[PDB]
């Protein structure tokens, strides 16, 4: 069973970039598809920022967040992170951490408990 | 029967415009068969080993995913070592005959990852966040 | 309330008792009978 | 998109709980369900519209297709007060619906 | 011939992995057989059937749909009458040679299924405004 | 064999939906054949047949590019000297034995232009900028 | 012979939902596919909204109005109708009920007199 | 997109129309043109391209391919005065030129 | 070898249309494909325009262009041009005359020297 | 897109310069490299991320894929005095990076 673990700055001024680290538990980042960051925006609720491949590097992310959004992995720290280019009171919301399994045979969530970031 | 070998002197390129006259012809008595019968036998085994032939090469195109073309790229990367050319010695001044003498000795390499190649592809396509 | 769907899958590794016709095959090495009637060589190393 | 409704759901204890979502377009049958409740993350119940996931009890159903979806919770008890959430997997972007609350009382 | 049935021991998911080496080996003297013309006909006849029954098998897939593949997708739901069992009961813990005796009965009704589909699907191609 | 002929004298737009019944049945002792080697030939011979001829149709569908469908659409135009009729005298009130007799001589023209047809299109694959 | 009547409210105020109903005469809604809305609007011309399918349900939408306008079916009634959200001046132009039949072997139309509706 | 021209044709009795329309875009032949008469709902004339409608007469023709379309009436007689549309199937949404006039005098 | 030539006005007035065309020796545009426009802005750089097929007349524009942009090809004259639709100043760019030969076989490019065009 | 990096590379003559281009979304191998000197239309030097162009000296190389490549120049000397392109071919339109320079001294 896979936990997911998140720590980063809960306050980023305008103007500066956000940076939010997760760490994976029981199980390989490079071995697994499906590893993402989601957002739970006050008044909107839940939007996808986007996933990585850990077997390839190979991304994905929400069009409305593609001028902004990086997402890697540190393959030694078996951790993986979301950073944001320059970001507003707009992206204040709570961040989370989640691992996404979506195969002909199996269908299941893990997702962590988030860090709750405000912009300003 | 308007070419079936008229290519043979050509480069590789030209000759990569006549795939279908050569295919065409790649699968084209009363009682003397019957009342003498080794001939029924000979004129049978002839039949059927066209057809166990051509089957064979239209598995293979299926096996690596190239079914129903008579071109077909695929994700295997070609070894520098298996010919140490650039594209414009092999397509240009040199025939398909020159090429089979040269590549021969790496055919079954390549048919092998060919076959590995294809194989990979599909476990990609049984999960559905593939290539991301 | 599984909402599955019937996938096909070929070159599946299934079989079932069955009658047919075996070939002779021999070691090559061997005016005997069945030195003529076993022309076709066996692998020397059998992919057991 | 797609949007929920009622935002609230104001149920007896023993009530059956209706729970729409609405898609603009088509999402086939990709669609899952998933449960709210306060300092957790959210819980999968159901998955490619009726599926039940793994550990969640029988009483969480749901049914449709195309545009029109339904997640119904039978016999409500006072553990089942959260925010439900219905989630577009079908194509990119996911998205999410806003959540709507069963409240028992 | 290196696995001919080496997954047969495998659960039904691990066994998707090795179909390749199934296919491939479905359709693998000089005087004796023309001077005694039994033998002959013996032989051709183990060479005809085994043609047969690769295309009868090619045919199916081609009228299901899905031609060209080893793994393929239907629009064909699954009874749960035809085996009352989840996922994670058929994929894992479980072998093809089991799974077919479970099924057996219900084979003809499958594939009758699939044929009634796939001529649904064309109808709906000849008609421009079609699944809006 | 539920209508192995039953659209036969349909309309040629309604017996467009038994295609499948028709390809369906086109590719369906002990000792007596190796006694007497005479029977084991003609019955060889029928089977053999019946192979050849499934595939030659299949190698055409093949060159043509219309590979695995019951119906596949073209870039030939269909010239007008070759029937003069509209679509509403030739898909209602008319039958596919009426139309083969009506077509038949210029079953070869036609033929000889789907293959030009397919030859052009993979011409332009070979270069990325095609068709813009 | 397909023939295509229409009524509504011919004025709508801003701010306040359009709402024109279709019956079908001579065949069938829910055997038919190609039911659809298209509109005159002043100064601009002909635009399509889009089109239901009377055996499934399905629609399609122009993608300017797919965050207001909805289509659907009334098997019993064998009608069918255009609504659209709330309504502005903009959308002032004569409406009409159209059916488009276009397969591989015949294409026609049948399209009927319409609804002038005024928003204001 | 596409539009037509020219905006009005003024044309004697007898003569022959040319009304031309221009993709952006190619939308090779599915392309059909309408006749609006006063209190009339568009009556379909041709379709892909170059094919007369049922009960049309043979006045109406046409060609082109592509981007490049065009529509004619032969010996215009006073009962073809009407604002002809260009009508755009190759791809969702369809769409249909400004639509142009021919007058006859 | 193909050799690219260029001319045209070098000043366009804002709401005036551009005019560019480019003569082609050493080949038949008429037997090619890959006749293109690129623009080089200050403050920007390279940017595609569109292409010509000059077998078929087809061509492709860069979305940002396809309201305004007309490329055509002279096959009496051996020589295509560009028309854009009218200008403004922030059209001002150096204008490229372009031929790009790319297959299955072979990639190479021929590319001219360019008219500079300012719009004021 | 895609952005290059170092906008300016000041290099001692005789030393490697490297160049890289990162782009935001899967390009596959189908990326070059273009030369820009003075009065000059620019030069193609590497087409498919590594395959080096007719003409062009082994002082020019690359590698990467995806989303990360790289352009290398060894030893260099003053005649390599150029801004360098990116060049993106795998889907319309095409685009380029904003070129950055390499200065020797
Ligand atoms: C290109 O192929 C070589 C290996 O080819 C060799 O010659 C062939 C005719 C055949 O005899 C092969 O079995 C030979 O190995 C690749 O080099 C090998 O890479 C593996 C990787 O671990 C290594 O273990 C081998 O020792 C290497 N072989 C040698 C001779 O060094 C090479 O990587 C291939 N390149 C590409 C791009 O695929
Ligand atoms: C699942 O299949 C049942 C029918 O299967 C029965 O058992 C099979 C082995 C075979 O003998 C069938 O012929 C049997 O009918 C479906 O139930 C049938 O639905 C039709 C619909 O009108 C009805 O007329 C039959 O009487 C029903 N059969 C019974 C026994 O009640 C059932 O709908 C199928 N479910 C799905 C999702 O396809
Ligand atoms: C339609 O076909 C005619 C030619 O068909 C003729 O009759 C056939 C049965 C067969 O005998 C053909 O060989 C005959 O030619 C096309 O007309 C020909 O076009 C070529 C073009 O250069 C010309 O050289 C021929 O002389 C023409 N034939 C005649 C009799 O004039 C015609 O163009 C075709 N139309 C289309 C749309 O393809
Ligand atoms: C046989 O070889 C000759 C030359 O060795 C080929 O002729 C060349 O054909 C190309 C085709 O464009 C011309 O550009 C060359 O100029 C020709 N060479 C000469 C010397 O004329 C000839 O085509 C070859 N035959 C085949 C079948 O390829
Ligand atoms: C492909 O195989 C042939 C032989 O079938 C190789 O040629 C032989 O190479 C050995 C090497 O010592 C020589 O002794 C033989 O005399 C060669 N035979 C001939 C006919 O020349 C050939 O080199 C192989 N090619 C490659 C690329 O490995
Ligand atoms: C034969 O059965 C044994 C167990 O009954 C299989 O061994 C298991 O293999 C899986 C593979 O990941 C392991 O996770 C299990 O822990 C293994 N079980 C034990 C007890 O070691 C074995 O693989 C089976 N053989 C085949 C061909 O499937
Ligand atoms: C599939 O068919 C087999 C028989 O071919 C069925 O098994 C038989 O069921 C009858 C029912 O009364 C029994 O009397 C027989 O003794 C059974 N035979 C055996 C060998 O056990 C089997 O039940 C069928 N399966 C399904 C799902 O219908
Ligand atoms: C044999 O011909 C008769 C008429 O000549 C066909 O009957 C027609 O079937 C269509 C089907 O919708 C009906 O609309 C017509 O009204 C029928 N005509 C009459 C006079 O009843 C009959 O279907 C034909 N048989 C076949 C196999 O097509
Ligand atoms: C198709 O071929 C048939 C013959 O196989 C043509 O019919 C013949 O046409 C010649 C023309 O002078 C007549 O003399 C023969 O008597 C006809 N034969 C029959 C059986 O009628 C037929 O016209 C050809 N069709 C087309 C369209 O060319
Ligand atoms: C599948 O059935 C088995 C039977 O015991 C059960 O244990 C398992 O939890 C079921 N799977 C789900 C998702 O309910
Ligand atoms: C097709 O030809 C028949 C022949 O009489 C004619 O009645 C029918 O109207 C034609 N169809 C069209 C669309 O003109
Ligand atoms: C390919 O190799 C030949 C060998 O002489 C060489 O002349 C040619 O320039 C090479 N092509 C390239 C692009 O370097």
């Amino acid at each position: 069973e896979v936990q997911l673990v998140e720590s980063g700055p809960g306050l980023v001024r305008p103007s500066e970039t956000l940076s939010l680290t997760c760490a994976v538990s029981g199980d390989s980042i490079s071995t697994n598809n499906g590893w993402s960051w989601i957002r739970q925006t006050p008044g909107k609720g839940l939007e996808w920022i986007g996933y990585i491949n850990g077997r390839s590097g190979s991304t994905r992310y929400n069009p409305s967040l593609q001028s902004r959004v990086t997402i890697s992995t540190d393959t030694s720290g078996n951790q993986f992170s979301l950073k944001v280019n320059s970001v507003t009171a707009a992206d204040t919301a709570k961040y989370y951490c989640a691992f996404f399994w979506s195969t002909y045979y199996k269908r299941f969530d893990v997702w962590g408990p988030g860090v709750r970031v405000t912009v300003s | 029967f308007l070419g079936f070998l008229g290519a043979a002197g050509s480069t590789m390129g030209a000759a990569s415009m006549t795939l279908t006259v050569q295919a065409r012809n790649l699968l084209s008595c009363q009682q003397h068969l019957l009342k003498l019968t080794v001939w029924g036998i000979k004129q049978l085994q002839a039949r059927v080993l066209a057809v166990e032939r051509y089957l064979r090469d239209q598995q293979l195109l299926g096996i690596w995913g190239c079914s129903g073309k008579l071109i077909c790229c695929t994700n295997v990367p070609w070894n520098s070592s298996w010919s140490n050319r650039n594209l414009s010695e092999i397509w240009d001044n040199m025939t398909w005959l020159q090429w089979d003498k040269e590549i021969s000795n790496y055919t079954q390499i390549i048919y092998g990852l060919l076959e590995e190649s294809q194989n990979q592809q599909e476990k990609n396509e049984q999960d559905l966040l593939a290539l991301d | 309330a599984e909402n599955l769907w019937v996938t096909v899958y070929y070159g599946v590794p299934v079989w079932k008792d069955a009658e047919t016709t075996l070939f002779c095959a021999s070691d090559a090495k061997a005016h005997n009978v069945w030195a003529t009637h076993c022309c076709v060589p066996t692998d020397p190393n059998p992919q057991e | 998109r797609m949007t929920q409704s009622p935002a609230i759901l104001s149920l007896s204890p023993g009530e059956r709980a209706t729970l729409s979502c609405r898609a603009s377009q088509s999402v086939d049958s990709r669609l899952a369900w998933y449960q709210q409740k306060p300092g957790q993350s959210p819980r999968l119940l159901i998955y490619d519209v009726s599926s039940r996931a793994t550990g969640i009890p029988d009483r969480f159903s749901g049914s449709g297709s195309g545009t029109e979806f339904t997640l119904t919770i039978s016999s409500l008890e006072p553990e089942d007060v959260a925010v439900y959430f219905c989630h577009q997997e079908n194509d990119w972007p996911w998205t999410f619906g806003q959540g709507t609350k069963v409240e028992i009382k």
